[PDB]
């Protein structure tokens, strides 16, 4: 749904302008660069949707506070055009790294989407229980009904009960209509079914706050240029972090799809016991995690043993693995392996001086 | 940090096994008895076409405990297909007396002069001595030659290219011994012993004679010296012909580039190698960085003139080209390494003591580490392809 | 274990007592105590993608022979309560008829009368 | 048949993630 996604990014934005005015060229540079990275999203046509309230119509927006003009269908994609039936193929047209501060500002984008989108299925219900609100001639005529519109304040005058809602939602945040005549619009309209928007509040002001975080930690600029530069594995688990995880993040467009994977996940802290442990569990782990990233403890040496220049340059490193298997299904003699079981001192790695490997490629 | 180096040199491994198809085009891996010392392919080889395969000789030496050193010849079955594959070790001829290093003379195919840790000097051995050795003979085998003059244990050996039976032999007692074999008898070493040569107080830590010259002799020393002199002068015994310091950290090896008669190399202790010419002796023709620690022996390709390995103690290995210096660099990938930087190899978890070219195969090579691994490897043609 | 075995009461100072007898030991089934008495390397992807293309033929397989047994699946389970009918109309004795008149005798409780008749038995 | 094998096909590139 383009215009929920249009009404989410306008909201965090709106409210990064109103509520904080510090950060804001970051903020704008964050919105307009990183985040279409990863959402496939039309650059000139959003940039055009958000100045629409990101630069002057902050008195002047607090005043007039009118439902945000959307333009029309924005989309962008490479040149891959074209589709039929049984061959409706697909491929990750933007694949992003990331860490744990950007992980969660997509959640909450998530949420707020879908609360959106679920407040705006809610038109039937609306027209269902403004029938099932309805005078009743016997309590007029006993002179007891209290008709219960004289209570809202100024409804704004939409197209749409989604839109009305909407602007609901923009007073509340900009600061005019508080909590309570909020929830009394909400009833009146929505009944007791639309109980997920009364916390949009904290929902919003959680996504700024993440996204002032991933603008402006610790290493802002740092993971900001790394983004922002333009293949990248060995290229992004070199940095080190408190203790973070490593995301992976696939935009599909055939299918509008936002895929969100944990890559390997930083080392913890190490222990005493380790030396009895390894008995039983360390070479389990090394041995039958087959061609995959081992993580106990690695953050003191990681030398890369080889250079990256020596790999045939490629894209979407998924398909990296796909090369090495055809790779390996070939010429290789492939003698099995060096069969080294040998940890009784615990201090070393130790060989058998038979199995050797044989032509391990060709 | 014991435990936390093993599973850091673990993990290493780990990743570059994964990476191996990428990486080369021919890795064979055997494990052995014991860490080796020493090895050296043979100038020849057979071809077997019945299946389509090619038979390498080596000699090797592996020391098994301390003293007992164990001289070895393996053959090595590889394949005759680019445009089973084995290694199998025989003869482990065992020696008390420690022979820490071996070196064959290119004429003859069985006159070989090894070097110990116990031994001052150097000692030959030959075919009808191996022959006359029998297999229940528990003492060791007499070298045909005892060639001992000096009184610590002698460090490098080295015939020369151009002349039969002249050998030089610099020890740890700050001096060299040039012998000549012409004027052999049984009870006058110092008749064979051509010259002396006890010209720097510092002892020497390479030795090398010149490919197209049968009497320049180049070497190295612990005072970062080299000094490159003639075999002919009797002043040379008291001074070289010219010596220069090379390096400020300890100098590790040198070489010549046989392809080429000017082309002098050297690598030493302050990560880097040192490029000279014959003409200026006076300034370094190039220098080279991009190591991680210390360095221990490089050589050229005995098959081509640009290319240069160089091992280290970090655990790799790396090969340089010296066609590309000078070269650009596009930024986006020159971040990994300097722009001559060819290839590099990690594939091993100690060490690399000692490693070879085979000579007929090229980019063929065979390093041993000390966790008994010996690895015959060659990258890939894609990463050279010209 | 312990939820089906008889409760029981063991004094506090009870050595643990191994009984040595192989096979054939009545023990009252609760109180026996807990009965007591290569690294290869392959670092290979091979046998991993062997695995997938092998699944995916067995996928492969299953799902055509059950999409051509189609068109037979929908007839003989989407009609199969109509034939029921059939032989509940026109009173034809199949097995499930017969265990239905059972079903009925058994919740009308008779003893010792004779059954009335296949279409008259009163629980309608 | 072919078309069956088609589709496993094409449900696994739909739904391989």
């Amino acid at each position: 749904n383009e215009i929920v996604l249009f009404d989410t990014c306008y909201m965090v934005c709106t409210y990064i302008v109103c509520n904080s005015p510090s950060g804001l060229k970051k903020v704008e540079h964050f919105f307009k660069n990183i985040l279409p990275l990863h959402f496939g999203l039309e650059k000139d046509k959003f940039s055009i949707f958000l100045d629409q309230v990101f630069r002057g119509p902050a008195a002047a927006i607090k005043a007039s506070l009118k439902y945000p003009s959307h333009p029309d269908s924005l989309l962008e994609h490479q040149d891959h055009a074209g589709d039929t039936e049984n061959e409706m193929h697909d491929d990750v047209d933007k694949e992003q790294f990331g860490y744990s501060s950007m992980y969660v500002f997509f959640r909450l984008f998530n949420l707020l989407y879908e609360r959106l989108y679920e407040l705006q299925r809610l038109e039937d219900q609306v027209s269902i229980i403004q029938q099932r609100i309805i005078p009743n001639p016997v309590s007029q005529k006993q002179k007891i009904w209290r008709d219960r519109w004289n209570d809202l304040s100024d409804v704004p005058d939409e197209k749409t009960h989604y839109e009305n809602t909407y602007v609901m939602i923009l007073r509340l945040i900009y600061g005019i209509v508080d909590q309570s005549a909020f929830e009394d619009y909400l009833r009146f309209y929505y009944g007791n079914k639309a109980y997920k928007i009364y916390t949009i509040d904290k929902l919003v002001w959680s996504a700024a706050k993440q996204v002032h975080h991933i603008v402006s930690d610790g290493k802002y600029k740092f993971v900001t240029s790394l983004v922002e530069q333009n293949l990248y594995r060995l290229e992004i688990e070199k940095l080190l972090n408190p203790d973070e995880i490593l995301f992976r993040f696939c935009w599909i467009n055939k299918f509008k799809s936002f895929g969100i994977k944990i890559m390997k996940r930083a080392n913890l802290i190490v222990d005493q016991s380790l030396d009895t442990q390894r008995r039983v569990w360390k070479k389990y782990v090394q041995n039958y995690r087959i061609q995959k990233l081992t993580e106990e403890i690695s953050y003191k040496n990681y030398r890369c043993p080889f250079l990256c220049r020596n790999i045939e340059k490629e894209r979407t490193v998924e398909q990296l693995v796909s090369r090495l298997q055809t790779k390996l299904l070939r010429s290789a003699e492939l003698v099995s392996g060096l069969q080294a079981k040998l940890c009784l001192d615990s201090f070393k790695l130790l060989y058998l001086p038979r199995t050797e490997d044989s032509y391990i490629d060709a | 940090e014991g435990i936390n180096q093993e599973k850091c040199i673990n993990e290493e491994y780990k990743i570059w096994k994964k990476n191996s198809p990428f990486l080369y085009d021919l890795i064979i891996t055997r494990a052995l008895e014991w860490p080796c010392m020493s090895l050296q392919w043979y100038p020849e080889q057979q071809i077997f076409a019945e299946h389509g395969y090619t038979e390498q000789k080596m000699f090797l030496g592996v020391r098994a405990d301390v003293g007992k050193y164990l001289l070895a010849v393996a053959s090595i079955q590889l394949p005759y297909l680019n445009q089973s594959l084995r290694v199998n070790i025989s003869n482990l001829y065992s020696h008390p007396e420690s022979v820490c290093s071996a070196k064959l003379m290119p004429q003859d195919d069985s006159c070989v002069a090894t070097v110990g840790n116990y031994h001052n000097d150097v000692l030959v051995f030959d075919k009808e001595s191996f022959e006359s050795y029998s297999s229940a003979s528990e003492s060791p085998l007499k070298p045909k030659y005892r060639l001992t003059k000096h009184t610590q244990p002698c460090t490098s050996v080295c015939w020369n290219f151009l002349s039969k039976g002249t050998l030089v032999s610099g020890s740890q007692d700050a001096t060299l011994s040039c012998w000549d074999l012409n004027a052999y008898n049984e009870s006058d070493s110092a008749s064979v012993l051509k010259v002396h040569i006890s010209s720097h107080e510092k002892q020497v830590s390479d030795v090398r004679f010149h490919y197209k010259h049968q009497d320049l002799l180049a070497s190295v020393s612990y005072d970062q010296y080299l000094h490159v002199h003639d075999i002919r002068r009797p002043d040379a015994s008291t001074k070289p012909a010219r010596s220069v310091h090379a390096h400020s950290g300890p100098i590790h090896s040198v070489a010549f580039n046989p392809h080429n008669d000017f082309i002098l190399a050297t690598c030493s202790t302050d990560k880097t190698i040192a490029l000279w010419d014959l003409r200026n002796l006076n300034q370094r023709l190039h220098t080279l960085e991009g190591h991680e620690d210390i360095v221990t022996k490089i050589s050229f390709s005995p098959h081509e003139e640009p290319i240069l390995a160089s091992t280290s103690a970090d655990r790799r290995t790396l090969v340089w080209d010296l066609s590309r210096i000078g070269e650009d660099q596009p930024a986006e990938e020159a971040q990994d390494g300097p722009p001559e930087l060819l290839f590099m190899h990690g594939g091993h978890t100690s060490c690399t003591i000692d490693m070879d070219w085979c000579p007929n195969y090229n980019w063929t090579m065979a390093t041993a580490a000390e966790d008994n691994i010996l690895q015959i490897w060659t990258p890939s043609r894609s990463i050279w392809g010209n | 274990s312990d939820h089906v075995t008889p409760r029981y009461r063991l004094p506090e100072k009870a050595k643990v007592i191994r009984v040595g007898l192989p096979r054939g030991f009545k023990n009252k089934g609760n109180i026996v105590i807990d009965e007591n008495e290569k690294p290869f390397k392959l670092n290979f992807l091979e046998q991993i993608r062997d695995n997938v293309i092998n699944l995916r033929k067995m996928v492969e397989q299953d799902e055509q022979l059950c999409i051509e047994t189609f068109s037979k699946f929908d007839f003989y389970a989407t009609r199969d309560c109509e034939l029921p009918l059939r032989i509940l109309c026109d009173v034809a004795n199949d097995n499930l008829e017969n265990d239905d008149y059972v079903l009925a005798l058994r919740d009308l409780l008779r003893i010792s009368k004779w059954d009335p008749n296949q279409p008259v038995p009163a629980p309608f | 048949e072919l078309d069956i094998k088609a589709f496993v096909q094409k449900l696994g590139q739909r739904l391989c993630h």
